[PDB]
C-alpha cells in the first residue's frame, strides 16, 4: 500500500476551540521532526499558538496549506513518516 | 495529574484591556464570563503546575514548595466541578461566585510561601549562578499567572457580586485612570513610611507632556491599583537612596522628579533621583528573586504584563532613572501569559553551557615581566 | 581547513586595557608581541571562518561572503608561515611587520563587503525575523573579532613599526584620555555634518560629576578612537532628530546635553536630547543590523567590547538618552572575544520553537456581542 | 578487565598552554554525556576555558579533583563508559 504513516490531526488546542486557522508551517516536506518542533502557527479567535511536533520522524506531505481558515478539529493536516526514504511515496497522493 | 497534563496542554487566552472594559461596560453577561473563566483559570493553573514540577528536587521538596502545589490542585479541582454545569441556573452561577472568592483567599498567602520556599532552598544548599536563572524564569512566569489569576477572579467578583466603591470603574478597570493623581498617592504613600524611619524625605516634582493633545491632563486606560503598585516601589527605593546619600552632607536633599509623557504607542514614566547610582555590573542582578526586595522584580511584571515594561538606568556616583513603559491604547495592551510547552520544558531541562565568549584568567599574566 | 578546524578549536585569549599598557610602557619586547600574536590572530581568524560556515546557505552563497572568506583564508596561511620561524633573526621580525600591515589593509573593505554581502541576501530571499535574528548574532561577533584583530595589529605596528603622532601614548592607548576633550572633538565632527546638509544644529552642553575627586578632569585608560566613534555616532543622530523635529517650529532648537559621570567601578556617559523618540516597539530593531546605519549596533560593539555596554532608553513624544558605560578601572578592561564552540554552533543550528509566552490572535473576538 | 572505556586527556586549549587548572567539574559521576556538553572550567594564565565534551557516554569516575592547579597536558582527567551499568566498574580504581 503506502508504507508506514500517521496523520496529524488539528486538536481541539484551548478548551473552546472548534476550528483554527494554519497561519504558517515551520516545517518543510522532506524535514526531520523531533518530538516537540514546532510544526505551525495556528490562529484562533483567541491567540496564536505554536502547535508543536507530538511524535518523531519526517514530514512527507502537507494535506492543509498555509492561509487556509477556519480549519475543523480532527482535519489531517500533515502526513508524518518514519524513514525518510518513505518520504516519495507521498508526492503522489 | 491525567486532568492536570490535559489542561497544562491547552493554551491560555490572553485577554485585553480593551475586551475587559468592552465586555463589563457594554455586554456584562454573567454567563459568558463565567463560560469563560471556568475553562480559563483551570488551563492557566494547570500550565503553572506543571512548571512547578520541573522544579529542580531540591526546590521542589521544600514544605512550602509542596503547600502552593497543594493549594493549587486544590483550586484546580474545585474549578473542575463547573465544567458540566449549566449557567441557565441562577444557584450554579451563585456558588460559581464564591468558589472564586474561596480560591483567591486560599492564593492570598502565595507570595510570601513561594518566597519562604526558594529562601529556604538558598539558605540549605547553596547559591549556584546558573540555576538561580532557572529560578528566576520560573518565578516571573509563576508570579505573573498569579497576576492574571488575580485579574480575571477580580473582574467577575467586581462585576457580578457590593460595596460600590470606585464608581465609573469597570470592574477594577478605570477608563479615565489619571496618571499624575496615582503618582501623586504613590509618592505620599511611600513619604510617609520614609518619613517614620528616616524622619525626613525628598520632595516630589511632576511634569507632563501630552504629545497628542500638549496640554490636557495625561490619561489612560488601566488598572489603578497595578501603576500604584509599581509606583510606589520605585519611589520607595529612590527615597531611601536620596536620604542615605544626604544625611551626612550639608546640601540639603534632592527632590524625585517624575516626568509622564504620552505619544502615539507609548505611556512612559520615567523616575530620576540623585541617590548616587548602581555600578552597571550590579544592575542585571537587582531583578534576580535570589540575590534578594521582590519589590522591583514584581514591579517589572506588572509591567511586562499588559505589554509594557519597567527599566532601569543608572550613573554611579550621582543617580539613577526608573522607567515605567505601558501601552497607549487599550485595543494594544494584551495579558502576556507564560505558556507550558516544549520550549518552556526545555528551559527547566537546561545544563550548563561552555560560554559563547571569552572569559580571562581570575590571574591573568603579568606583562610587564 | 583541517588548519582551520583546529585552529578554531583553540580558545582566543582575551587582554586587557592595563597588559596593552603594561606591555607597551614597561615591556615593549618585540619578540614577546610576535610570539603572541603569530598564534593568537589565526586563532581569532578560524574562530570567526568556522562561524561563516554555519551561515544559511543562500547568505553563505553569495560573492560577497566568498571573498570575506578567501580574504581571511589568505591571512590566515600568511600567518601560519611564521609558526616555526624564530623570533632571534631581525628578518622574520622585519617581514612579519609587514605581513601585519598587509592584512590590516587586505582587510580594509571588510565591514562593507559583509554589508553588501547580507544586503544582497536580504533583497533576494526576503526578511524573516527568525534568521535576522541568527545573522544579528554572527554580525556582532564577526564585527567583534575584527575589531580585535585590529586592536592587536596596531599596538604592535605602532610600538614596533613611524610618524610619532600621539607622543605620550602607547600604541593606540592613551594612559591620559581626557573624556570631555574627545566628546567635544566628536561633536564638532558631527556637528559639522549636520550644518553642512541642514543648514543647522544645536549646541551641545558638557557636564562632568567625578565621584572619586570631585572637581577634576574625568580622565581614564582607553582607545580614544573607540570612544570617538562611539560618540560620534550618537551625536549624529542626536542632531538629526533634534533638527528635523525643530525645523517646523517657533522655539529654536533645544541643546544636545552630556553628562559624564566617573564612580568606583563605572564611567557613564548619558547624551540627551529632545527630538521627539522612539516607540519601545522599534528599541531592539534599532540594533538589528538588516531593518538598517549600521551606526549604533556597531558603537554598541566597541562598547561590550572593553566591557563596557552601550544602551538606549527614550520617551515617545519628548526624546532619547543614550549612556556608554565603560570601566572605569583598566585592570578591569578585558576584550570580550567570540569563542567559537558547542555553544556557538547551537546558535546556528537553532530551528525555530513555540512561544514561551502567549501571542493574542491578529483579529481577537469582539467582547460587546 | 573493566569494561570498555575512554580517558579524556587534558589537551593544549590554546596555543601556548602547557598546564591548566581544574577550576571546576561540570558533570558528576553518573551523568549522561552528550557530545559537546560542558565538562569543566579550566583556567590558564590566559583565560578561562570551558572544556567540552568531546564524546558521548556517562561520566565513570574523575581522576583529577576540583581545584588541581598546574596540570600538565594528557594528564587523563577523567574517565568515560559507554553503558551506564559499566559506571560502577570504576569506583574500584
Ligand atoms: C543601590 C541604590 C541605593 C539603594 O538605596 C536604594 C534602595 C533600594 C534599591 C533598589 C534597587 O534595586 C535599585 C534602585 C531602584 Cl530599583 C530605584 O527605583 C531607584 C534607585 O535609586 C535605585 C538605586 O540606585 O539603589
Ligand atoms: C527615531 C529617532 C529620530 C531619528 O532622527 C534620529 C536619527 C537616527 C536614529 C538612530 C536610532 O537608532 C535611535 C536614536 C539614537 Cl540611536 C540616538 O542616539 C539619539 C536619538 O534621538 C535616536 C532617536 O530617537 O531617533
Ligand atoms: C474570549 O472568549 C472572550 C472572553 C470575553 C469575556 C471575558 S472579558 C471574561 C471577563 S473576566
Ligand atoms: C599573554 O600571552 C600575555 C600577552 C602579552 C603581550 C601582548 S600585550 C601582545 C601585545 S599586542
Ligand atoms: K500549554
Ligand atoms: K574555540
Amino acid at each position: 500500500s503506502y508504507p508506514p504513516h500517521m496523520q496529524v490531526l488539528l486538536p481541539a488546542l484551548s478548551p473552546t476551540m472548534t476550528m483554527g486557522t494554519v497561519q504558517r508551517w515551520e516545517k518543510k516536506v522532506g524535514e526531520k521532526l523531533s518530538e516537540g518542533d514546532l510544526l505551525a502557527e495556528i490562529e484562533t479567535d483567541k491567540a496564536t499558538i505554536g502547535f508543536e511536533v507530538q511524535e518523531e520522524g519526517y514530514l512527507a506531505k502537507i494535506l492543509v496549506p498555509e492561509g487556509t481558515r477556519d480549519v475543523p478539529l480532527g482535519t489531517p493536516l500533515c502526513i508524518i513518516v518514519e524513514k525518510e526514504a518513505d518520504i516519495s511515496a507521498f508526492a503522489d497522493y | 495529574p491525567k486532568q492536570i497534563e490535559r489542561y497544562s496542554r491547552f493554551s491560555p487566552s490572553p485577554l485585553s484591556i480593551k475586551q475587559f472594559l468592552d465586555f463589563g461596560r457594554d455586554n456584562a453577561c454573567e454567563k459568558t464570563s463565567y463560560m469563560f473563566l471556568r475553562k480559563e483559570l483551570p488551563v492557566r493553573l494547570a500550565n503553572t503546575m506543571r512548571e512547578v514540577n520541573l522544579l529542580p528536587d531540591n526546590l521542589l521538596n521544600r514544605p512550602s514548595v509542596g503547600l502552593v502545589q497543594s493549594w493549587y490542585m486544590q483550586s484546580f479541582l474545585e474549578l473542575l466541578e463547573y465544567e458540566n454545569k449549566s449557567p441557565e441556573d441562577p444557584q450554579v452561577l451563585d456558588n460559581f461566585l464564591q468558589v472564586l472568592i474561596k480560591v483567591r483567599n486560599r492564593h492570598n498567602d502565595v507570595v510570601p510561601t513561594m518566597a519562604q520556599g526558594v529562601i529556604e532552598y538558598k539558605e540549605k544548599f547553596g547559591f549556584d549562578p546558573f540555576i538561580s536563572t532557572n529560578i528566576q524564569y520560573f518565578l516571573d512566569r509563576f508570579y505573573t499567572n498569579r497576576i492574571s489569576f488575580r485579574m480575571l477572579i477580580n473582574q467577575h467578583t467586581l462585576l457580578f457580586g457590593t460595596n460600590p466603591v470606585h464608581p465609573k470603574h469597570i470592574g477594577s478597570i478605570d477608563p479615565t485612570c489619571n496618571v499624575a493623581d496615582v503618582v501623586k498617592d504613590a509618592y505620599e504613600t511611600a513619604k510617609m513610611l520614609c518619613e517614620q524611619y528616616y524622619l525626613v524625605a525628598p520632595e516630589l516634582e511632576v511634569e507632563e507632556f501630552n504629545a497628542k493633545a500638549p496640554d490636557k491632563p495625561i490619561q489612560v486606560v488601566y488598572v489603578p491599583s497595578h501603576l500604584f503598585h509599581m509606583l510606589f516601589e520605585l519611589f520607595k527605593n529612590s527615597m531611601r537612596a536620596t536620604v542615605e546619600l544626604y544625611e551626612d552632607r550639608k546640601e540639603g536633599y534632592p527632590a524625585v522628579k517624575t516626568l509622564v509623557t504620552l505619544g502615539k504607542e507609548d505611556l512612559s514614566i520615567k523616575i530620576s533621583d540623585l541617590g548616587g547610582g548602581v555600578p552597571l555590573r550590579k544592575i542585571d542582578r537587582l531583578f534576580n528573586y535570589m540575590y534578594s526586595g521582590y519589590g522591583l522584580p514584581i514591579s517589572r511584571l506588572y509591567a511586562r504584563y499588559f505589554q509594557g515594561d519597567l527599566k532601569l538606568y543608572s550613573m554611579e556616583g550621582v543617580g539613577t532613572d526608573a522607567v515605567i513603559y505601558l501601552k497607549a491604547l487599550s485595543s494594544e495592551s494584551f495579558e502576556r501569559l507564560p505558556v507550558f510547552n516544549k520550549s518552556a520544558w526545555r528551559h527547566y531541562k537546561t545544563t550548563p553551557e561552555a560560554d559563547d565568549w571569552s572569559n580571562p584568567s581570575s590571574e591573568p599574566r603579568d606583562a610587564s615581566k
